[PDB]
RNA sequence: AGGACCGAACCGACUAAUGUUGAAAAAUUAGCGGAUGACUUGUGGCUGGGGGUGAAAGGCCAAUCAAACCGGGAGAUAGCU
RNA sequence: GCUCGCCGGAAGACCAAGGGUUCCUGUCCAACGUUAAUCGGGGCAGGGUGAGUCGACCCCUAAGGCGAGGCCGAAAGGCGUAGUCGAUGGGAAACAGGUUAAUAUUCCUGUACUUGGUGUUACUGCGAAGGGGGGACGGAGAAGGCUAUGUUGGCCGGGCGACGGUUGUCCCGGUUUAAGCGUGUAGGCUGGUUUUCCAGGCAAAUCCGGAAAAUCAAGGCUGAGGCGUGAUGACGAGGCACUACGGUGCUGAAGCAACAAAUGCCCUGCUUCCAGGAAAAGCCUCUAAGCAUCAGGUAACAUCAAAUCGUACCCCAAACCGACACAGGUGGUCAGGUAGAGAAUACCAAGGCGCUUGAGAGAACUCGGGUGAAGGAACUAGGCAAAAUGGUGCCGUAACUUCGGGAGAAGGCACGCUGAUAUGUAGGUGAGGUCCCUCGCGGAUGGAGCUGAAAUCAGUCGAAGAUACCAGCUGGCUGCAACUGUUUAUUAAAAACACAGCACUGUGCAAACACGAAAGUGGACGUAUACGGUGUGACGCCUGCCCGGUGCCGGAAGGUUAAU
């Protein structure tokens, strides 16, 4: 499971937005870009160890990259995993 | 009026799919040709 | 029983039913059934190999004791049943050690009858036993054709065979066809005629009738075009052919048997 | 009870007009037949080109079929224009 | 923003398939949009899809596909065993409310349920790839009990009328509440427990099956809905405050009854018929190899677990199939009011729209409609097209017939409203009360209230009461086909094909026949009352003569005759 090698590689970025931000006030939830493969399990562990905060539960979803055809030839941004992580009640960083 | 192309992904991947070409001599022979032409798109996929 | 229907509607007016009140109502006996899948007439290449077959009612197959091996153990007929797979009816028969089997219902069989098999069994309707021990002259159905194999001759509604001469180690049967055939005397066989025989008195009466028995229409070659069938096209009702099978072989006459291997066993062809 | 009657859905396609560089490479509008049956329909399967399937019209087999489409023999041959 | 009109079994809403960001916000207008466009499904940038219990994966199998070995085939390869795959079908569990610009049975609030691991504890025979059960099955029709839903009343909040009247028998609105848990109802099926023994269930069985007794009759299984809880709650007009005027916060009445009532549910029922109506796992049980103070098995409690992938948006369409923002095509689900038999139809509700060039003119002619003096098929190939008929009840109805039909033959009469019988009838429904009792969702009694056609008598308005939409024209002679069906997708729907019925002819089963160099397979898990081929085409009365020719069958003494 740890694989702290793995635990370090699982978390990529915070993800900013209106939604992501009310989700932190209103529902003590934090929103991150995590590895594509990452499990809710793996995501839980990581957030605990690295962000030192207790973790109520983890939700995930997969985001489909948008496409942007510029004349004949087309391109595709890639798919990433989003993680809505709730933070118990001991709400800190 | 009802036209001749009524799509269905399962039926697609089944009759013209990659593995369907890998199944048989002449289907594999297709794949070769397309590779000889250097085709960007061997089969149709996800 | 055979019933005529009143003409409340054409294609009904001509209907002649065959309704047998001593027939079990509802489902058969579950454990003696199995799948049976329809075939459209088509073999394992996808090609219709036999014309005119398809649709019509779904059918479960009842396993049926064609060999009749349970020697010694008596059994009673529990009930008579309709079997959608044959023109005959069948008997649900309960053996004295608790085993159950289906058999072809012979002519008179009722619920609460004893039947039995083995070389000894009473010469009575329902009883099976090798032919060496059956009185020459008896009328007999469901006749084995090799010892131990199982029923092959006289299986259809209203049919029978009659042993007309033992001699040798073979018998000589008058088959319902009219043919007279030899067959070894250790071939098992059953006393009786096979059951219901008002069968032939049905009339169907309308088209859907045959349809729901899985019979699709037959197209007369004379209504086809020459590319299809040897019976040409015409130009408003012509014939002028010597009548043939769609594959250019003669109907109306030509003998088509050919065996030699079994030629020995035939004593008189039918007529 | 019924391949029963009338009539929507549903399946069909008898008549007329409109349309005919169409709203449409077969339809619109008014009328029309079947509508518990040989009815109708979704999903998947099977049959392959002198081959399939055909309640038989030479119908249908991807806007086509008296022998599909694709590639090859191939620059077939053309005493014809 | 106010009005007007249109759809409303859809032109509303939700899925599936299919699309693949079209979803939401900002911003821009070249090109795309049949016009302009500041707008857009267009450009650009950003945001957006949150699940143990929705679906998929998964377990299981259908048709069918693949298929170690194998069988067959010049090579390629074809078939096929064990097996292994394959949903369109079987298999555990979640609901109401709230919320976002855009997700929600996934987030939040409330309240649950499933099945595994661990643990503790009490209690116990546990134990398959096997046996048994079960899962597990068609069509039609019948009517009862329900619910979804609706109408009225009551109840609550609000109203007192732009113009004669409106404090009342007046007006308007609302009156909503899930799973889960408890109760076992209307109603469906079946008699139970015990003991003994047995050629069956590939071995075994306490199970199933079979045979015997003994014994008590009430026993069990299934099961809509109701009621209760869930709900101290949610929701609820409206208030009251704030407001960037978009909204936000706070608060919050009544929240019942009667009657009507599906096509939904009881119902995988019941009755009934002939064409006789999948499989396998899950699940219950039985034991075998086994393991026997173990492991297990059942239960309570606690506890952990339930991964991964899908979820935006279009959906009978501007996002799919049609080259188009195309009058076409596309499976499933939901069903409000009045009139109505109705899912027709007309008008409305909820909701969605006015179809992406418009402005004027009021010519011919064309397309689509309305009315038409007198005549009434004189038109025309032909009544093509129009016009006409059109409902319900009662009366009434020819030839002919296979006695069913013909038949809605034809042809009449009635039809609105108001009063009376009866201030609302017959019918339906059914509360209080009285009594009974195995007292329950019970039985008998009782008729309040509610709802409610139809008929006659009398009166009355109009030219007209089936007043609109809607909705057969009728009759006579004759050809052909018995009939329902099928067919030329796109100029032929017919007398053509089919058909039930009839006949001939092949076929003894390793059937004939058919697909196959072959293996293998259909015919068929059939067996001559069966299967194939050919012609005929219900049925009534019938179906004569000809075997020279040509086909076929039988035959044979001769003659002629191949390889050798
Ligand atoms: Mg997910
Ligand atoms: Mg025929
Ligand atoms: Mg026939
Ligand atoms: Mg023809
Ligand atoms: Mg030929
Ligand atoms: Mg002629
Ligand atoms: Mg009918
Ligand atoms: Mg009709
Ligand atoms: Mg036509
Ligand atoms: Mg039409
Ligand atoms: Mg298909
Ligand atoms: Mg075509
Ligand atoms: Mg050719
Ligand atoms: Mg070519
Ligand atoms: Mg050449
Ligand atoms: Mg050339
Ligand atoms: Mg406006
Ligand atoms: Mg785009
Ligand atoms: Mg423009
Ligand atoms: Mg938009
Ligand atoms: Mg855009
Ligand atoms: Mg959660
Ligand atoms: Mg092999
Ligand atoms: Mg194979
Ligand atoms: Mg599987
Ligand atoms: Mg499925
Ligand atoms: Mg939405
Ligand atoms: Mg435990
Ligand atoms: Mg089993
Ligand atoms: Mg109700
Ligand atoms: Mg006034
Ligand atoms: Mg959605
Ligand atoms: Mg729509
Ligand atoms: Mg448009
Ligand atoms: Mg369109
Ligand atoms: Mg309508
Ligand atoms: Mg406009
Ligand atoms: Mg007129
Ligand atoms: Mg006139
Ligand atoms: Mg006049
Ligand atoms: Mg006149
Ligand atoms: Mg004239
Ligand atoms: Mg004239
Ligand atoms: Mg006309
Ligand atoms: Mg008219
Ligand atoms: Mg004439
Ligand atoms: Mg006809
Ligand atoms: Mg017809
Ligand atoms: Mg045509
Ligand atoms: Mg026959
Ligand atoms: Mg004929
Ligand atoms: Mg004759």
């Amino acid at each position: 499971m740890i694989r702290e090698e793995r635990l370090l590689k699982v978390l990529r970025a915070p993800h900013v937005s209106e939604k992501a931000s009310t989700a932190m006030e209103k529902s003590n939830t934090i929103v991150l870009k995590v590895a594509k493969d990452a499990t809710k399990a793996e995501i839980k562990a990581a957030v605990q160890k690295l962000f030192e905060v207790e973790v109520e539960v983890v939700n995930t979803l997969v985001v489909k990259g948008k496409v942007k055809r510029h004349g004949q030839r087309i391109g595709r941004r890639s798919d990433w995993k989003k993680a809505y992580v709730t933070l118990k009640e001991g709400q800190n960083l | 009026m009802k036209r001749t192309f009524q799509p269905s992904v399962l039926k697609r991947n089944r009759s013209h799919g990659f593995r369907a070409r890998m199944a048989t001599k002449n289907g594999r022979q297709v794949l070769a040709r397309r590779r000889a032409k250097g085709r960007a798109r061997l089969t149709v996929s996800k | 029983a055979v019933v005529k229907c009143k003409p409340t509607s054409p294609g009904r007016r001509h209907v002649v039913k065959v309704v047998n009140p001593e027939l079990h109502k509802g489902k058969p006996f579950a454990p003696l059934l199995e799948k049976n899948s329809k075939s459209g007439g088509r073999n394992n290449n996808g090609r219709i190999t036999t014309r005119h077959i398809g649709g019509g009612h779904k059918q479960a197959y009842r396993i049926v004791d064609f060999k009749r091996n349970k020697d010694g153990i008596p059994a009673v007929v529990e009930r008579l049943e309709y079997d959608p797979n044959r023109s005959a009816n069948i008997a649900l028969v309960l053996y004295k050690d608790g085993e159950r089997r289906y058999i072809l219902a012979p002519k008179g069989l009722k619920a609460g009858d004893q039947i039995q098999s083995g070389v000894d069994a009473a010469i009575k309707p329902g009883n099976t036993l090798p032919m060496r021990n059956i009185p020459v002259g008896s009328t007999v159905h469901n006749v084995e054709m090799k010892p131990g194999k199982g029923g092959q001759l006289a299986r259809s509604a209203g049919t029978y065979v009659q042993i007309v001469a033992r001699d040798g180690a073979y018998v000589t049967l008058r088959l319902r066809s009219g043919e007279m055939r030899k067959v070894e005397a250790d071939c098992r066989a059953t006393l009786g005629e096979v059951g219901n025989a008002e069968h032939m008195l049905r009339v169907l009466g309308k088209a859907g009738a045959a349809r729901w028995r899985g019979v699709r229409p037959t197209v007369r070659g004379t209504a086809m075009n020459p590319v299809d069938h040897p019976h040409g096209g015409g130009e408003g009702r012509n014939f002028g052919k010597h009548p043939v099978t769609p594959w250019g072989v003669q109907t109306k006459g030509k003998k088509t048997r050919s065996n030699k291997r079994t030629d020995k066993f035939i004593v008189r062809r039918r007529s």
